């Protein structure tokens, strides 16, 4: 829908329009890497949590890797500048996202008791920053 | 002879329940050694974005 709502595809302009989707990407990227390296130094197996990661992105989000995946689409999304589909796209990401979190996230607070607990008090927006 | 009996019979259990123990271990270990089928690299972790 971002594809064909968009406009068509040489009369979108440049210069210093093109710089936005440039540091939105980077974002994303050092964000996402952030959230991996910071929950993958810990575990000791593929998924298996030993101490509650704060650090990072953490302490502004409480899933940060599901919200860069969500970064990207928009970054997709408002590099072709079709905000609609990227509303849409927003609405799903963030019903499956927020469906999944909410298992993870009583699976993490039933595993590790009061940690989590006061780890997601220090930091309650879940996906976006103090929008949700 | 002045010699009653020595150490116990409850030690001389242990350590039968010791050798039977790895006897059963070696026993075991010596059928069921080779069971390989496939070792897939799951370079596509699901759970980590999907």
């Amino acid at each position: 829908l971002a594809a064909f709502e968009g406009p068509e595809l040489h009369r979108l302009p440049g210069g210093w329009a093109n710089v936005g989707i440039w540091i939105l990407i980077v974002i994303t990227m050092l964000m996402h890497y952030d959230s991996t390296l910071y929950l993958a130094r810990y575990s000791e197996k593929v998924v298996v949590p030993t101490a509650v990661v704060q650090f990072g992105p953490y302490r502004w989000v409480r899933h940060p890797i599901y919200a860069s995946t969500m970064l990207l689409f928009a970054a997709y999304c408002t590099a072709l500048r079709a905000p609609l589909s990227l509303l849409f796209l927003l609405a799903v990401c963030l019903v499956y996202y927020n469906k999944k979190a909410k298992m993870e996230e009583e699976l993490m607070v039933e595993s590790f008791g009061q940690s989590y607990s006061d780890y997601a008090d220090k930091v309650r927006h879940k996906f976006i920053p103090f929008v949700y | 002879p002045m010699e009653t009996q020595i150490i116990s019979d409850d030690t001389w259990k242990l350590v039968d329940e010791i050798w039977d123990k790895k006897v059963e271990e070696i026993k075991a270990e010596a059928v069921i050694q080779i069971e390989e089928e496939k070792k897939k690299p799951q370079i596509l972790m699901a759970t980590h974005f999907f």
